[PDB]
């Protein structure tokens, strides 16, 4: 055909932004916008740093 | 006790008709015969059609 066409796909890390500030001993995270749905039961999530 | 009569005739009668040219005609870009289509090829359909 004149016109055509390819698929790409990316490997990214499951990245999780917080952004309501939780302090020790809250049990419920607030997250950006559809971000929650990568994370299932037994996930480990670890804070990162600079 | 008489002559002989006076003589007729008659003649026949002519027809005629004509001959008529026909003419059907396809045509294809070349772009769209190489290009692959359901329906298959459309120079064989345009042909029956036409």
């Amino acid at each position: 055909d004149p016109e055509f066409s390819w698929w790409e796909e990316k490997l990214t890390h499951n990245r999780l932004e917080v952004k309501t500030e939780a302090a020790a001993g809250v049990t419920t995270l607030a997250v950006d916008t559809d971000q929650a749905w990568a994370c299932v039961k037994g996930d480990i999530l670890m804070v990162e740093s600079v | 006790g008489s002559l002989a009569p006076k003589s007729a005739t008659r003649n026949p009668v002519k027809l005629n008709n004509f001959c008529q040219i026909f003419k059907k005609s396809y045509e294809i870009t070349k772009t769209a015969d190489a290009t692959k289509a359901r329906t298959g090829s459309a120079l064989a359909n345009d042909k029956k059609r036409r």
